[PDB]
């Protein structure tokens, strides 16, 4: 689905999860590394990341999970065999990459679309005034009340 | 106002102003701002005639 929605990885960030579980249950290189390298799937990315989500327990705290993340990425296969990039693992690196890419994309796209939304409100004015020059922003409930008064009259 | 030449001119002016602030022009300005610095700052050194 990611490859369908972003064939070129223009704003795609990839993350693996359950890395601490993956230490004893690592996804085999022959399928996971081809995903990290964008070869098994057309999905390209701004970077291939990984974070730990716990050991399957639902009550785990934020700090615990982050600690387990640090232990895993210090000791485990995701880095020692060079699938994922060291600067692209752990919660903080993923969060910072997402924030930076997000807010740059925001500064570039929101100004254009905000000028376009000024245009959008004038565009709604264009059609609306032609449709109802005499009456503006009329609602069906208001119309019902008016009809009720007229009918009782 | 309908079928009036001056009104048509004013409408054209508005339409052309919106095109003047089009995303093509806006991206041109944004890229031009970096280009004014890229391959630049050589000029101030160039003005010296000592090499000449």
């Amino acid at each position: 689905l990611v490859s369908q929605m972003d064939p070129h990885g223009r704003r795609t960030i990839f993350v693996l999860t359950k890395v601490d579980l993956a230490e004893k249950n690592v996804a085999s290189p022959s399928r996971i590394q081809q995903i990290i390298e964008g070869k098994l799937f057309p999905m390209k990315a701004l970077g291939y990341f990984a974070v730990v989500t716990g050991k399957g327990n639902s009550s785990e705290s934020i700090e615990a999970i982050r600690e387990y993340e640090e232990e895993f990425f210090q000791n485990s296969k995701l880095l020692k065999t060079s699938m994922l990039k060291a600067h692209q693992v752990t919660t903080r690196n993923l969060s910072l990459a997402v924030s930076d890419c997000f807010w740059k994309m925001v500064r570039e796209s929101v100004e254009q679309q905000a000028d376009s939304f000024k245009a959008t409100r004038f565009n709604l004015e264009t059609e609306w005034k032609n449709n109802y020059p005499r009456l503006r922003e009329l609602d069906r409930n208001e119309l019902f009340e008016k009809a009720k008064n007229e009918i009782l009259d | 106002a309908t079928d009036r030449g001056s009104e048509s001119d004013k409408h054209f002016r508005k339409v052309s102003d919106k095109e003047k602030i089009d995303q093509l022009q806006e991206e041109l300005l944004h890229t031009q701002l970096k280009y004014q610095r890229i391959l630049e700052r050589l000029e101030k050194e160039n003005k010296e005639l000592r090499k000449l």
